């Protein structure tokens, strides 16, 4: 019977990890700009700008 | 049409060299590509790619 | 002179790479010893044969056959251990040109061709070792130590011989230690019956085609003084597997925040080693086996039905 | 010095010293820097432990 | 490895995979009409002179 | 019984430099073979440690 075989349960490493839960692709443009995602170096801790009220 | 590039001395990292057939040989090679994505506004991002 | 004042940077060909013969690989010793690079994952890998039938042929009665017991066909498991190794951390002088790429005094550049003599030295001694313990545990060990002075000139391969049986044919490699090859040596050098003459004194065969190899392995010597012994091992074709798997490491640090800058440098590095017709006892041993543990009989199971079909006979003489 | 496949020549293992020194200077000032217990003795050494 | 006996040249290769020094059985490379060789073709060019 | 130094390491021994008296006994010990190792022709041997000279 099966008994006296040994069961070589197969086995494998996808590589792949779940990547996140909530949905972040609305983050620039597909909000129709509402968000809107840059790419700019700051220095300090701040940036001030002005309008003559 | 082929596309001739350039890639910058600093986009350029990674490249791996063995003998295949018995020469100096380039197996691997990755480098940076940086684009600005088309949205609807006017901003401007650096989208990423690997090649 | 170089010594803490470091005068010149040349490397020096006299760094004492090993004090131990560590060839004894593949052609080497005729493929009794293989040493492949085939990585594998986890820290087993067995392999399931079929096992043979012991009653498939019986006695027949043609007159009345009667009842016959049925018989089923199973299925044994070899096995292949994973062993680990690694380096302990190596301060670095301060003297040593890591920095520098143009094949100078880097922290690896040293110690790699040291460890690369060392890394021979670990595979050959936990093998022969292993293979000891295994032979041991399976029962195909002759100790010759009652009879005299403990070796012969031949008689005691003799032994092994008989030990092995019709198929001792497929022994051809004797790994012994020095002190039991100068033995041999003196009994030829004052022979009792006069088989020798003064050009053939020096064989290395053992009167049967077999190359006698030598290596001054610390599995091979058990006891001191008077307690003395020497494991000699005669191996089949491909009796003891080495597999590497190709997983070396290596890593340089520096003496951060220290008086002097206390340079690092750790290895590590793995291989598969299973003995031919032998199991290791995972269960009794541990998941990564010591070299005691390997040395350790019990944790070699013989999975072969026959002697024969497992190869290795292990000799123990005074 | 075995008879060993990775047996270096004595004069070669002489010549690395002036090998190593050309390629140092060569290469630039960084390196040169790096090295500099060697090229440079310190002024002190007293001071310089 | 760069070998000449008997005015034959001869040749082998040491591999070093994780602590192992590989060999590489002696082989004789022949030129295109065969005759084997009689030298090393190996020059060591140099200041002074190869 | 002097090769036993060094071990397995003790093939690379070459040369025995020694004095005249000494090869001269042992040219005498060899004539005198009670053991059944030489004849008349191979009995003034000079390299006799394993062909050592």
């Amino acid at each position: 019977a099966l008994s006296d075989l040994q069961v070589f349960n197969d086995w494998a490493y996808k590589t792949m990890s779940e990547v996140l839960d909530q949905q972040v692709e609305l983050f620039n443009g597909a909000t129709r700009g509402a968000i809107i995602l840059r790419s700019a170096g700051n220095t300090g801790d701040l940036s001030e700008a002005a309008f003559w009220a | 049409r082929p596309y001739i590039k350039f890639i910058a001395a600093e986009d350029i990292l990674n490249w791996r060299e063995r003998w295949v057939n018995g020469a100096k040989r380039t197996t691997l090679l990755v480098f940076r590509e940086e684009s600005d994505a088309d949205d609807d506004g006017y901003q401007i991002y650096k989208e990423e790619v690997w090649r | 002179s170089d010594l803490q004042v470091f005068n010149d940077w040349a490397y020096k060909t006299m760094s004492e790479v090993l004090d131990q013969q560590v060839e004894l690989f593949n052609g080497a010793t005729r493929g009794a010893i293989i040493l492949r690079s085939a990585g594998n994952t986890g820290d087993l890998s067995e392999a399931a044969f079929w096992a043979k039938i012991q009653g498939l042929v019986r006695p027949r009665d043609p007159y009345s056959n009667a009842d016959v017991a049925a018989k089923d066909l199973r299925q044994l498991v070899d096995n292949t251990i994973k062993v680990a190794s690694g380096t302990p951390p190596i301060n670095i002088p301060p003297s040593m040109l890591r920095w520098i790429q143009k094949n100078p005094q880097e922290a690896g550049a040293v110690i790699g061709q040291q460890l690369a003599g060392d890394t021979m030295q670990d595979m050959l001694n936990n093998g022969l070792a292993a293979g000891k313990a295994a032979f041991t545990a399976g029962g195909a060990v002759h100790d010759i130590s009652a009879a005299g002075t403990g070796l012969m000139t031949q008689r005691a391969f003799n032994a092994a011989q008989r030990i092995f049986g019709d198929r001792s044919t497929d022994i051809q490699v004797w790994v012994s230690h020095s002190s039991p090859l100068f033995d041999l040596y003196d009994n030829a050098l004052a022979n009792a019956e006069q088989l020798y003459v003064f050009g053939t004194v020096n064989v290395r065969a053992d009167a049967f085609g077999r190359p006698i190899i030598i290596t001054d392995s610390p599995a091979l010597v058990s006891g001191a003084a008077e307690t003395l012994r020497h494991s000699t091992l005669g191996l089949t074709t491909g009796a003891i597997l080495i597999e590497q798997n190709q997983d070396f490491d290596s890593t340089v640090v520096d003496g951060t925040g220290k008086q002097n800058i206390t340079r690092q440098y750790q290895a590590e590095w793995s291989y598969n080693l299973g003995v031919n017709g032998y199991a290791y006892d995972i269960a009794t041993g541990g998941k990564a086996p010591n070299p005691t543990a390997l040395a350790t009989a019990a944790n070699w199971d013989k999975i072969s039905t026959s002697i024969k079909d497992t190869g290795g006979v292990v000799l123990v003489t005074k | 010095d075995s008879n060993n496949i990775k047996y270096v020549r004595e004069d070669a293992k002489k010549m690395h010293k002036l090998w190593a020194h050309i390629r140092m200077a060569m290469e630039g000032s960084r390196a040169i820097k790096d090295n500099a217990k060697e090229f440079v003795p310190h002024p002190d050494n007293t001071k310089a432990t | 490895e760069l070998r000449l006996v008997d005015g034959t040249y001869w040749q082998r290769t040491w591999r070093e995979n994780d602590g192992q020094l590989y060999v590489d059985d002696w082989i004789s490379p022949t030129k295109a009409d065969g005759s084997q060789f009689d030298e090393i073709p190996f020059v060591i060019f140099g200041s002074k002179n190869n």
